[PDB]
């Protein structure tokens, strides 16, 4: 995969060029944001079960058809599948936030997710709603500064699904 | 009519009439005398149908003749009866033609806009047409009554 | 109240609250389009189990009550228009729905 | 045999249209020769009346 | 565009009156001629290609200049146009035969054809001669009763283009 | 779409065979039920608006959250859209009953419907409930045998949505 | 089929079937026994019809089976008769369906291109189907003879 | 894989409704035909090799080029694969008949079979002919009613391939 | 699309209750910046071509490889397409600023943007750099207060791309 | 599309380089073969229907199953579709031979064709065998060098369908 | 190129190339060696052509290199000469291709928008193209100069 540091390194490697002032500026930006990223990652690791808990409850409260009979999340199997997908989404958004890059999201999650969901019959609107649920649930736990950072990765996941 | 629809369908794709269209035209002309007999019976007793249907409609919907209703007043009641007469004449025309194309072309296309302009309650149309259908099917035999009531049914559905 | 029963009373109360909520929403949005469109089809739904005249009286009464509190001529005329749209739509649906 | 100048009026019999459709009803176009047979047939199937056709070139 | 039944419906509807007994007699007439009309229509549908064969042959036999250079049929395209016109005339004549009314001829054949031929320069006399050529042979195949009954539609086309 | 006659024709054409005794027996069975199917279709066209009224009333009574805020029928716009969907289901089930085959249902209703509702947010289970309600409403109006025949196609619609 | 055509015509207008279309279906189902008898007679006589019609075709046009002709040879003659068997089966399909739709969709669309690729003279095919018309209509009664001949004439016009 | 009982169970679980009289009626019908189904399945199992033998003999007699050089069944390998495929079709048709549902055919037999045979080069039409020959052989052994029952599954396979 | 007003109205309509303190606070915040946002929108609408000029100059000065042979912007057509895309981004950012919601961006830019740029081979990182340069220029042009309001939607687009 | 001259132009333009001796040699090679290409294209255009006739005869004689009932080419419509596909293969092979590059083959034939046949159920192996038949029939008419040149593009089509 | 245009034109109507556009291809091919030789002459003399065209442009239009001009400064003059080099190379591509299609796609589609974004005076581009055309036609013989002159004329017209 690729993070901000590796992104700058690869750009300058393909150019065969040297680290200039702009490169060091970007590296300084990432190092400045690093401690916030690490604190947010630790907080999200602490409360991951709680985040999935609350996001699932809210999504199924806003759209109760999913858990009633005839819904895509109606069985123990399909409910557990929904929870498993949301746990992936949280973990990989945390990876992307800590890296500072969304390449991991692309390659590990978004490359093939639309077709998987379309073949499974999984609603994609409801999945985006669940991602937004996780987004604003974790925003409260990480704090406004870290929420502004994790939100872009949650929106990246949502835009990749939509 | 039936032959008109068959000719339109044939000319749509630029060919002579299909064997099936010829069979449907034969079925139409073979039953033309019975259609004309139904036309006899419906045309002759028109007053019975129209007046009995008006009475049944007014009893079913007293608010129509009540003050503030659309049919309130002698002139408005006369217009009610004239509308029922129009629809009976169109139903007889469709019975003759073998299709509901006369009914549709004369008084179905744009009926909702006109009756919106007149504030005429379309449920009033539906109940009046149902009363007309009841009277007409009663005065006819079962084999004729079903076929005739199909046209009243189409008219009621168009109004509804 | 007794003749309808609890269900139709609940429907009636939530519908009056619905009318006033949409009036508030339309004042916010700058357009009474939502009330308009939601009322182009209301009379045919209501008529069998509701009195259209009663609904017109209710909307006029809410118009009077709301106009009372505003105490400003432009405010009064705007809210009066946003209720007159309801009366106008239920009046326009005298024939079938469009 | 190059072009036809055709004036025709196609009315509406299937419904009532809310938009303008005034120029859609009464109009004059120039139609190519290879297309005039099909265009005349279409106008005729629509129920319209071809008022007059002249030869342009 | 209307048959006999819709024509009488129209003429009784415009007056605002119901059908009278004379209307019913006119209707019985068409219902009694219907089977003959359908039989003639089937014969003509079966023999349309042959009728075009012999009609074009006779038309180009009596008038030789048309196929020869300088004639209003001298081209492969123009030959095809002439035979197409004759085929359309035959088909619409059969249509009017089945309907029992000449309204379809006005609405779908003579609608703009007169002035189209006038602008193009098609000779009226040759077209009338071709209509006659088709009619007097088609009457032979369809039988005398149907011959007299296609007579009205064919000479209607001739008089309209005249 | 294809009806019973077309179904038998296709089955015998893909095998390159003429109609045997079984084929004619099946065709005769379909022909015997034609008048009943026509009468049932006329009865349904008689009371289509009625059936929609009772079906929608029963559905919204047993599913009151549909018309409450947060429900997908909570609007006059959404209510009209729901009753128009109900109209679709009744019309196409009547088409299928008249044809004698469930092909028109699969072709024009069931194909792509689940993904359409997933995009729109429409609850599939509530739509199945509405279809069932339409089934009980229609059975009484059409009578016993017509109800069996007509409910076969309602069950096909429900199973396809299920 | 007739039912299919009525259903799709109603579907195009987003309406239920008109009384004319229901009457058309009633007429079509009323003739079911006659159509079944005709189709069963044609199927029972498929070998005889093909044999006799092939004989008539070959005597009328010896050029097809003469050296240098397209049907020359035992295998090409067998293919010739197999085509006639195909078209007879299609005619029976059209008889039971009540319309020429099965014939149209199995053996009429692209037939000119197909037989152009196979160097098959279309006039020969028309003569063959006319021979089949004659042979089959010889077996049927007067009423059913015209009904079968209509589908045969449609197929001939499609080939011509 | 779902049988009639499982289909009823699923169509009632999607609704969330308990069993009512109609479900018990469908289950009772399945138990009514169960004895016929078990006898037919036992007879087919007892004579599977025989059925394959006459079916393959009939197919290769009707199409001798298949087993001659240049035919797709010309090798001991390819002949064995052919009779193996015929055994597949018989066994899975027996499964579907015993379940009373064509689900297993779509589910384990017809899925990707066209692409597989087209990649192998197997003639689809000749496989359908083998299936029809197998149908004819199986019917005489199982009797009239069991033949009518097995015929729907054999025709299902033939229509799925074609 | 949606704006802030539609979002609040829908949020309180699905709950079925009037505006609370948080609602009025959201509307007051949205209205307070309204005149500033309209002034900024007028400036951008008036001076879009200028902003494109400096944004493109900065982008192609920082990455000259784009406009040299072998670069994705090397032709007159591809340079014109690049500046056209930049105009798209500026205009849709202005739309989003005036709306106060990023729904229009998701609906009419992000939906299909990644597919387009990965199909065409457009460098996503360079597009992000161009968007950042556009942000800087438009912020210098419209003032810091409107610069932040532009920058939030510019960042939304940049995060959508990367 | 792209031809040999356009291919060299594009290769040198991406590099930004002027033409050198190797590029001029490639252009000279194309100009040398141009007359042979034109003769072959004219001969093919004169005899396209013939080549299709013998190729189709070969394919349907070696694989008669394709045109018996249940086969992919079994109907007049499907047989015509098959011969139309062969006609298009021949025309685009001629186009590629004239151009000297297979770019038109990709763009106008091979992009999405295998998916289309996979959906339609078309046996791609039999299509490739028909293409090989057209290759050998074309070679005899066009001569040795023209046959090698045409076989290049026929084999390109065959391997592209793979 | 000529072959590309002929083939895509034939493709737009789903037909084989007619003998007229086959004569097209033959005439283009028979002229290949002269085009290659002209491309030789232009490619070998690019360095002299660019310098001479730059001097002619700057003496005819001193304002561009004057203070406040677009080409003012060594770097901007270098960019101008680089653009002249691009267009000379595109002219060579067009000469070998037999048409303006390489010039069209690489340097004509969107050139006005490119230079408008770059704040480049299009009349300056036209003058530069005319000067470089004169310089290039100076090197070539009359028959070849007439051919290359029209490519340069198309470039000038496209920039104008
Ligand atoms: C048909 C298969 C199936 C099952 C069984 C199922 C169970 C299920 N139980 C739920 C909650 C619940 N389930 C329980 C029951 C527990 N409370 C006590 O601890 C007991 C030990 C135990 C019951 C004996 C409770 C109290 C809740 C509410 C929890 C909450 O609302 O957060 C929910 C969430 C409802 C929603 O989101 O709207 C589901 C879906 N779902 C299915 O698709
Ligand atoms: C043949 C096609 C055709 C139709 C059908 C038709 C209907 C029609 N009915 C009218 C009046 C009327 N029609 C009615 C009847 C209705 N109001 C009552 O509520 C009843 C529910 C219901 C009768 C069952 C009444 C009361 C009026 C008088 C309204 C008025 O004049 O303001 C008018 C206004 C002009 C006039 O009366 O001369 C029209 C055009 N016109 C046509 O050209
Ligand atoms: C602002 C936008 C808006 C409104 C107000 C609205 C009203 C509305 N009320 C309904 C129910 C109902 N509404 C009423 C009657 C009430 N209705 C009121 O106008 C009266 C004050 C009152 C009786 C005097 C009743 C009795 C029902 C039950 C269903 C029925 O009438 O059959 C329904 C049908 C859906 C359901 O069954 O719950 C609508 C659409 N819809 C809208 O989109
Ligand atoms: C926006 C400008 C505009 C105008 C003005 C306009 C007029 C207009 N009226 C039409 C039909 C018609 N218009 C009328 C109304 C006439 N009959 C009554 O007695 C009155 C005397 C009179 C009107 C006051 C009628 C009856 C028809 C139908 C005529 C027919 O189709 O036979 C049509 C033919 C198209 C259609 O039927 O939808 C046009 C174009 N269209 C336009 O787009
Ligand atoms: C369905 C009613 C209808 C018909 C039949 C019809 C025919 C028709 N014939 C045309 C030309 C023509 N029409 C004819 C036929 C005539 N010239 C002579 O051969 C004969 C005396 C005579 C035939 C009886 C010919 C030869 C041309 C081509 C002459 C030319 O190029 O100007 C054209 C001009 C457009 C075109 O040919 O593409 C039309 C529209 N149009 C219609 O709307
Ligand atoms: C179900 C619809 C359908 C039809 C109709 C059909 C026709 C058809 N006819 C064929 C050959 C043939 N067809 C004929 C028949 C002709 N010979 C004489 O000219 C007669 C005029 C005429 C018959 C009356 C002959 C002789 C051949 C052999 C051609 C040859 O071997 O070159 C073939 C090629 C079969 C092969 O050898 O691979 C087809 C597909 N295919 C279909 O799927
Ligand atoms: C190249 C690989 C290959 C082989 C080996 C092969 C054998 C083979 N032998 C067959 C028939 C036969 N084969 C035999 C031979 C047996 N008779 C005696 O018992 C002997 C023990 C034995 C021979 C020494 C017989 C008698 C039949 C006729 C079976 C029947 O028609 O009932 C058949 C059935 C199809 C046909 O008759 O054309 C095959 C496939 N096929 C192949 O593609
Ligand atoms: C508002 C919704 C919308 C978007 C977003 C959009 C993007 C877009 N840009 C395109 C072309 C292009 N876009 C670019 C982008 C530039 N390449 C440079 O390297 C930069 C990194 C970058 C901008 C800073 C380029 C080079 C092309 C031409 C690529 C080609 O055609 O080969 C195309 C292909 C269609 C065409 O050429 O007209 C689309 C769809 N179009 C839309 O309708
Ligand atoms: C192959 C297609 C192609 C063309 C044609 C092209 C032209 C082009 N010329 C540029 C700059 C320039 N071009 C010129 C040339 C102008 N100076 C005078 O006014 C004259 C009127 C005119 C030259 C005759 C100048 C002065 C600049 C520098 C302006 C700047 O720094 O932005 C640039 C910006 C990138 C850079 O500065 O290196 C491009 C992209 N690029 C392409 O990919």
């Amino acid at each position: 995969m690729q993070d901000a540091i590796t992104s700058v390194i690869n750009t300058y490697d393909v150019q065969g060029k040297y680290f200039d002032t702009s490169a060091f500026d970007k590296l300084k930006a990432y190092y400045a944001t690093g401690e916030l990223r690490v604190r947010a990652a630790g907080t999200i690791s602490a409360n991951a079960a709680t985040i999935i808990k609350e996001a699932s409850a809210k999504l199924f409260s806003n759209q109760p058809d999913l858990v009633r009979p005839g819904g895509n999340a109606y069985t123990t199997r399909r409910y557990a599948a929904c929870v498993r997908d949301m746990d992936y989404f949280l973990r990989y958004a945390t990876y992307a936030m800590l890296a500072g890059d969304t390449s991991i999201l692309d390659e590990r999650v978004l490359n093939g997710l639309k077709e998987t969901y379309n073949s499974l019959g999984v609603p994609i609107s409801s999945t985006v709603q669940g991602i937004q649920a996780m987004k604003e649930v974790t925003g409260s736990l990480v704090g406004s500064g870290a929420a502004k950072e994790m939100g872009v990765y949650f929106d990246y996941l949502s835009s990749g699904l939509s | 009519s039936v032959v008109t629809k068959a000719i339109v369908s044939a000319d749509a794709e630029a060919r002579y009439l299909s064997p099936g269209e010829l069979d449907r035209i034969r079925g139409f002309v073979s039953s033309g005398e019975r259609r004309l007999r139904v036309a006899q019976t419906l045309t002759e007793s028109r007053e019975r149908i129209i007046k009995q249907a008006g009475d049944q409609l007014f009893q079913k919907r007293p608010d129509l003749v009540s003050p503030g209703g659309n049919a309130y007043g002698a002139e408005r009641t006369a217009s009610c009866l004239r509308d029922l007469d129009y629809y009976l004449r169109l139903v007889t025309f469709g019975i003759v033609a073998g299709d509901v194309t006369p009914i549709e072309e004369i008084g179905v296309i744009g009926v909702k806009e006109m009756y919106r302009n007149l504030e005429v309650p379309l449920p009033g149309m539906v109940e009046a047409v149902k009363a007309m259908k009841s009277v007409a099917t009663g005065l006819l035999s079962g084999d004729d009554s079903a076929e005739v009531g199909y046209y009243f049914d189409y008219l009621a559905g168009a109004l509804a | 109240i007794a003749v309808y029963g609890p269900e139709r009373m609940q429907k009636s109360l939530r519908d009056l609250d619905w009318f006033l909520r949409y009036v508030n929403y339309s004042l916010v949005a700058g357009d009474s389009n939502m009330i308009l469109l939601n009322c182009l089809g209301l009379r045919e739904i209501l008529e069998k189990a509701c009195s259209i005249d009663a609904t017109i009286v209710a909307v006029q009464e809410m118009r009077r009550a709301a106009t009372g509190y505003l105490k400003s001529n432009d405010d009064k005329e705007l809210v009066g228009s946003y209720f007159d749209v309801i009366i106008r739509s239920l009046n326009a649906d005298k024939s079938d729905t469009p | 045999t190059r072009l036809f100048k055709v004036t025709a009026l196609i009315p509406s019999y299937k419904k009532v249209r809310g938009g303008r459709e005034l120029q859609n009803t009464y109009f004059t176009k120039l139609v190519e020769y290879d297309r005039w047979f099909a265009e005349q047939q279409r106008i005729q199937k629509q129920g319209g009346k071809i008022l007059s056709v002249k030869m342009v070139a």
